[PDB]
């Protein structure tokens, strides 16, 4: 039916139009001071004005960063691009870092475009095509359930036509913005031509031959960086089997995306397209080499770059690429003076106990009390995850015994059968050979 | 045309190939097309005129 | 079909439990580590719900203690129909792929599709076809008569299927599958007429089948990928799907389910020696587990406080506590002299090998002193032996000679330790010459 | 002796007689048809076609419509007098590309000029023998006719030969005339083969059609030696 | 339009006089006297184009005005001039080895000029007609083009009737046709027959019909890089190379060659050289192999001048095992002339966060820009340029439209700089995760 995994509690950061956050609200426990830093975040984000700024969130390890940046996602809404990431990403075969950290920042700009749907279809009764060796035009009547249409075409859409091997009798699929011709088959009224045929036969559309339809459409920069920059050339519309050469990324020079960003320019001022600047959203910060943290600088102070958000879970820990660079949180000194730090505090009793009963109202299981208070004893003594995902097993030895409802009993079964990592570590520390 | 069995009136799919009547299914043609006596052929024919 | 000599793990044929998931001393091949298979029987029931996603269970115990055998009896018991992907953890460093694509690779292929749809088909017995042409072949027609063991029709064939007839060439005798709708004629034999062998279909000639489709999410990101067809499936060369193709094929699964027209069904993938990942993979791997469309990890690993590859310091399993908070733990322990003897003759009835009972004592014994493995190789050498003195039943010397013959672990470190001088050391230092 | 034959093919179970090519693969990679409706052929309910133009056409870099001072740009840069060129040129792939190519002209008033190694290749294209720069450019015909390659006999054969893998959708014409298309495409097919002499003397005499308007054929490689040009060994 | 209001856009050139002597706050440069001195005598450098092959070094504090510096010579620097802005670590690639990344960074910013004459006849075609001989050999034809306001016949030769035939117009497509060159091109068709085909398809586009008279002159200039031209003449379609990156090493003999052509064509008088500058930021990350094949490159006629920036003390060279002054080894280093600039102090960060928040359109009060001054004594200078912009949207989060005292205070509590992050973080170390993978996740011992 439904589906959850370790999120989708997550609605938003549950802020009022003052801009402060209640105690239990949009699936959060606690942590008022960051959430409060992630909705004036995601105003200044909305504010569409700004290129360049940066966040970087901190803290310990299940303290809830992700559950922020996913909050941040969900508050923005799904039209504003929002591109996941992890730091380990970035580490290619067939490009460099520098690459593909370009098309990541280039991914969270989107577009929006106003567009029109109009399609012809339906039976098709006549295909009288006339000259003045080359045709002028071609005369099509096209017929439904709901009455008969004739059309005239143009000898280039007749050259498809006649490429997808349309005669009297068929029913066809016109596209006329963009020129789509598709055969759907024979229809049910030539079906007793002949007692075995090779061709299918489907009955008559049951609306118009005409039908208009208003579409948005959304494009990021990085497809229209795409399109442009295929280096064995174009593709056809039905490409079942690929090309016989492997097409490889190649890096894109600046010179595309100027003229990219000079078409974009030119199409916004007439009122064709939308702006709208989205979040590249960076997990795990602390992985990437220097260089990537080098290139980054320079990234970021693009007129075009987007609100870059980033999180980590070290402390003075020398960044990679280097030997004797002691820096904070991974993040080397050069870039976090751009940043903006937001702390991370962790949790006490009764927010554990309180987000362990939200996590197992969302999965519709049913506690009762006095295994909650050893629940929650439990993720105070090793931790908030493992107490977090003995929940289903604690629900799948409930119902084994034709119960519905947790027990005590089946979570001191669940702690006998399951470890965690301190158990684990004691087990392997008292071990002969290899555990 | 519309093709159909002759013995109902349903969507024909099979024309016996002994006698040319066609027929819907099986349980059709086993207690009907098969082990009819001759003579009706030429009268259930002249319904569609085919003889 | 799914041929196979004989394997390890192939006296397993899945979990053995009761109905109130309570294992059994030994039941489907499996003996021992009941709260091990408890344990595993819980996953299977975890994957059979559904519901839930995400979760990586780590499986961690001594060298040749039932790991691999563990994961043998869980897809073994999962059945057909639900995806099963089982990777090494050295499959990942490739040289045209990376190796977070090659995770994600990984992660998408182990979630199905379940597609249902019906197609029409024609299947029976050809008794007589008839063919006539003219000077140009311009115009052609035909008769095809066709049958069951129920029924009888003849049929007037249009030009196409003529032409689709003559090739693939249909003679008199054959059972024969049409598809109308495609044009796609299939030769499933000859039938029962002595005058291969194929028996001739019945019931109804005009059979309309549904069938059951199963397909991964990475099938779906191979052909939605424009840049290669459905042939890098089979060649290995996707090379590096992009994001936004992937968040075409994530939304539309979605607008699928929500209509009705597809159901989603979850499975488990198993990375085999998962400390021989590096600290980039499990980075990876934290942020991987907390999506939607993430099926359950299985990881198996036996080093204990050991030094994780890519960094300087050692870590529990090999493996970074940021990904063991992410973990629930299963442990595996070693094995008593009865359930190493349960174990043997297992093997012994798997392997078509008949022992006498002093020999199963002495294997037992020469097992629990120096390996599982050891005995459970022994045991296929001295049948060898046993044959070759031209009896059956293999006795207690025919082991002996076995032992004589094959040499184990620790008595091969013993001569290397007495005999090291004609060896080459760490330092390339060798004697050849056994004068002076 | 002849490589193993991966295919299955139309057998007999034993005035002319027909032999139709059937061969097909023994793996069959099926496909439903929920997807190769709803995310390839486009319907009134997807956005195929509308995104393809949009990518393709109307954002396109190299459209003279909106991007005329690039165009003009290229234009002196190269010295080819069509603005439309480098439309088709990106618009196409890459064999299409291959088979129609012109030796059309180029204006003089341009920058891209006749590399050394480009003039030192077209000097010797019709020079005969005993001319120096012809024999300092046919090295290796030389080689060839020295080491007496053209008699040496075939050494290796392939094992096994398969056709490509067939993918089968149940009930749906489309899918087999585009894969029908795709394995025989005749464009592509009559540039890998010839036109027999009295079909062209049918072309030219009897039709009408001129010599440049025949399709492009015999593009195919010629093998080394007559016994390299098949498999099959006596 | 397609920029947004980026890290430094208030700079627009450098605030100089004419005898070379900076303005204290002015075209969006606020103090660095020397350096915006040295700027501009580097601008006039360039400017000049009589000297090549010469390094200079940006050399300071990070949060001081180094990119600033580059950013304002590259504005004031002009158009059709090349700037070539790249990072150090763009050129560690898989496909093209440094040295040639290297080559192409110092061709991509060397340029040639070239000037001609455009004549074009565009309008609609109201009729087309070929006249074809006994013989076959030459062909005629009535060119009928039209615009709104005049229309005329031309005649044409056999190759644009053969050229006319392909990409083939049908009677009211939009041309235009070159008459010194023979340009031919097919703009689209016009809107009066926008209503005639009822489906257009997939290889039309609407356009306008060309107003006007038909016959203009107008003369445009093109300058094109050297890359430009050793991409176009490596291949036979470089134009795909130059758009998709793929150069794939270039050879040194076709580079011989154009910088001959190069020579020949400014001698004989066709094309002069525009120079350009090169800027390196962070220069630092730089392999010794790229160092010794910089100080190489800069010793040849058609080399642009090489701005570096870089702001690390003594530490030590990539590819080396031992330290050196600003990163770099001192053979590069006695080939440089060094600008070295000086840190900030009260007034110049108030005036300098009076014009962010000014370009960032941000009323503040007396008392807020004293406290982000202060701020920024303390802390550095982008803690308090982030915190204006953060404290603008908490300004209306409370329906205010000036910053007052409040809300930056509110933004100080709310987000943290470098020196409280690293105090916490050393008060709470057991919670981290330190160099050696220990964490202590619980809560309770
Ligand atoms: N304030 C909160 N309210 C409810 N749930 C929370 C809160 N903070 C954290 N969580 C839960 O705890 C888990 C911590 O996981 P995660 O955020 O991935 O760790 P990290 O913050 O180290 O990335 C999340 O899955 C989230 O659901
Ligand atoms: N419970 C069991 N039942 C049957 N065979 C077992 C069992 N446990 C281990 N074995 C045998 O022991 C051998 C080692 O098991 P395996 O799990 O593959 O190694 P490891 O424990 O090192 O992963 C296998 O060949 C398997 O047949
Ligand atoms: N003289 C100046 N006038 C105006 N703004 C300046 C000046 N110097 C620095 N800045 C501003 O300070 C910000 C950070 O300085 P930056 O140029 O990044 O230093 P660096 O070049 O050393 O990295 C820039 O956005 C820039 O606009």
């Amino acid at each position: 039916v439904t589906r959850t995994a370790a999120h989708t509690h997550i609605k938003g950061l549950g802020l009022d139009e003052s801009g402060v956050a209640k105690r239990v609200e949009g699936g959060f426990v606690g942590q008022i001071e960051a959430r409060e830093a992630c909705g004036v975040i995601v105003d200044l984000i909305k504010a569409k004005k700004m290129s360049g700024r940066a966040i970087l969130l901190a803290g310990g390890p299940s303290t809830g960063k992700t559950a922020l940046a996913l909050a941040i996602s969900q508050e923005l809404g799904p039209k504003v691009p929002f591109c996941p990431l992890v730091g380990s990403e970035l580490y290619s075969v067939e490009v460099k870092k520098t690459e593909t950290l370009m098309e990541n920042f280039r991914r969270a700009i989107g577009l929006r475009i106003k567009e029109t749907k109009e399609v012809y279809e339906g039976e098709v009764t006549e295909l009288t095509p006339e000259d003045a060796k080359t045709i002028s035009h071609v005369i099509v009547g096209l017929k439904s359930a709901k009455g008969t249409k004739t059309l005239r075409l143009d000898p280039t859409i007749y050259e498809s036509i006649q490429r997808e091997k349309v005669s009297i009798g068929d029913v066809i699929y016109i596209e006329a913005n963009t020129g789509a011709v598709k055969r759907v088959g024979r229809s049910d009224a030539y079906a007793t031509e002949f007692d075995l045929e090779t061709e299918e036969y489907v009955p008559l559309p049951k609306g118009e031959v005409h039908k208009k339809k208003e579409i948005v459409q959304d494009v990021t920069l990085h497809d229209l960086d795409v399109a442009n920059a295929r280096p064995q050339g174009g593709q056809d519309v039905i490409s079942m089997m690929g090309q016989l050469l492997k097409p490889k990324k190649t890096e894109i020079t600046e010179k595309l995306r100027q003229e990219v960003n000079k078409v974009v320019a030119k199409y916004i001022d007439q009122g064709v397209a939308e702006l709208i600047p989205g979040v590249l959203f960076i997990d795990e910060v602390n992985m990437l080499d220097i260089e990537i943290f080098t290139y980054l600088n320079k990234a970021l102070e693009s007129n075009i770059a987007p609100v870059v958000v980033l999180a980590s879970n070290r402390g003075m820990t020398t960044v990679r690429g280097t030997e004797d660079v002691i820096s904070p949180h991974g993040v080397p000194p050069d870039l976090i003076d751009r940043l903006l730090i937001v702390r991370t505090l962790p949790y006490d009793k009764d927010e554990i106990r309180t987000i362990i009963e939200r996590r197992a109202t969302v999965e519709r299981l049913q506690v009762e009390s006095s295994a909650l208070d050893l629940l929650a004893t439990m993720g105070t003594e090793t931790s908030l995850r493992y107490a977090l995902q003995l929940l289903a097993p604690c629900g799948i030895l409930a119902q084994t015994s034709n119960r519905k409802e947790i027990v005590v009993n089946d979570v001191n079964e669940a702690k006998l059968l399951f470890l965690d990592a301190k158990r684990s570590t004691k087990i392997l520390e008292t071990s002969a050979n290899y555990l | 045309a519309k093709k159909y069995c002759d013995v109902t009136g349903l969507k024909g799919f099979y024309k016996s190939p002994t006698n040319n009547i066609r027929y819907h299914n099986a349980e059709i043609y086993q207690l009907i097309v098969k082990p009819m006596a001759p003579g009706v052929d030429q009268e259930y024919l002249k319904l569609r005129g085919a003889n | 079909k799914s041929l196979s000599l004989i394997a390890a793990h192939s006296h397993i044929t899945g979990l053995g439990l009761d109905e109130n998931l309570q294992p059994r001393p030994t039941s489907e091949g499996m003996v021992g580590q009941l709260q091990a298979r408890r344990a595993a029987g819980v996953i299977l029931k975890m994957v059979q719900n559904g519901t839930i996603a995400g979760r990586a269970v780590l499986v961690a115990g001594p060298p040749s203690t039932g790991k691999t055998a563990l994961a043998m009896g869980v897809s073994q018991s999962l059945g057909k129909d639900v995806p099963f992907t089982a990777i090494a953890g050295s499959e990942i460093f490739s040289l045209e792929l990376s190796k977070t694509e090659a995770l994600t690779q990984a992660f998408r292929k182990s979630i199905g599709i379940k597609i249902k749809e019906e197609t029409e088909l024609i299947e029976g017995e050809v008794v007589e076809i008839q063919i006539d042409r003219s000077i140009t072949g311009g115009h052609k027609q035909g008769k095809l008569t066709i049958k069951t063991t129920d029924m009888e029709t003849i049929y007037e064939l249009g030009n196409k299927m003529i032409d689709g007839l003559t090739k693939e060439k249909v003679l008199a005798g054959d059972v024969i599958s049409i598809d109308k709708a495609s044009g796609k004629i299939t030769k499933l034999g000859r039938s029962f007429a002595r005058s291969r062998f194929v028996q001739c279909p019945e019931g109804e000639l005009q059979k309309r089948k549904t069938v059951v489709h199963t397909v991964s999410l990475h099938e779906i990101d191979v052909i939605n990928s424009r840049t290669q067809g459905f042939l890098a499936l089979f060649t290995g060369d996707t090379g590096e799907i992009r994001s936004e193709v992937r968040d075409q094929i994530n939304t539309k699964v979605a607008e699928w389910k929500e209509e009705g027209k597809a159901e989603i069904v979850p499975g488990v993938l198993f990375i085999d020696e998962v400390h021989m990942l590096d600290i980039e993979c499990f980075s990876f791997i934290n942020r991987a587990l907390e999506d939607e469309f993430a099926p359950i990890v299985m990881m198996a690993t036996n080093r204990g406080v050991s030094k994780t590859r890519g960094t300087n310091y050692k870590s529990p399993h090999g493996l970074p506590l940021d990904l063991l908070d992410r973990s629930i733990i299963i442990t595996t322990k070693s094995y008593n002299e009865q359930e190493i003897k349960t174990i043997l003759s297992i093997r012994a009835q798997e392997e078509e090998v008949e022992l006498s009972s002093d020999a199963l004592d002495l294997l037992t014994k020469t097992g629990v002193e120096t390996s599982l493995r050891y005995s459970s190789n022994l045991i296929s050498v001295a049948q060898q032996i046993a044959m070759k003195r031209k009896n059956n039943t293999v006795e207690v010397e025919d082991v002996k000679r076995a032992y004589l013959l094959f040499l184990d672990s620790a008595r091969s470190v013993k001569y290397v330790q007495e005999n090291e001088s004609q060896y080459i050391d760490d330092q390339g230092n060798v004697q050849i010459s056994i004068a002076k | 002796d002849s490589p193993f034959s991966f295919t299955t093919f139309g057998k007999t179970t034993s005035k002319f007689t027909d032999l139709i090519y059937s061969s097909r693969n023994p793996i069959k990679y099926s496909l439903p048809r929920l997807i190769y409706e709803d995310l390839i052929l486009p319907n009134y309910n997807n956005d195929v076609d509308i995104a393809n133009k949009l990518k393709n056409v109307k954002f396109n870099i190299f459209n003279p419509s909106t991007n005329y001072e690039l165009c003009l740009f290229l234009s002196k840069l190269t010295g080819e007098p069509s603005l439309n060129e480098f439309f088709r040129v990106s618009t196409t792939p890459l064999l299409k590309r291959v088979i129609e190519r012109t030796n059309g002209p180029k204006n003089t008033d341009s920058l891209s000029f006749k590399t050394i190694t480009q003039e030192l290749l077209e000097v010797t294209r019709n020079a005969p023998s005993e001319g120096v720069m012809a024999s300092l450019l046919n090295v290796e015909k030389h080689a060839y006719e020295r080491e007496y390659l053209n008699c040496i006999q075939r050494g290796y054969h392939p094992n096994v030969s398969a056709p490509p893998v067939t993918i089968e959708v149940l009930g749906s014409s489309h899918v087999t005339n585009s894969i029908n298309n795709e394995l025989f495409d005749p464009l592509i097919s009559q540039a890998l083969s010839d036109i027999p002499a009295i079909t062209q003397y049918n072309m030219h005499v009897k039709k009408g059609i001129p010599v440049e308007d025949f399709p492009k054929t015999g593009l195919f490689p010629e093998p080394l030696n007559k016994n390299f040009s098949s498999n099959i060994s006596m």
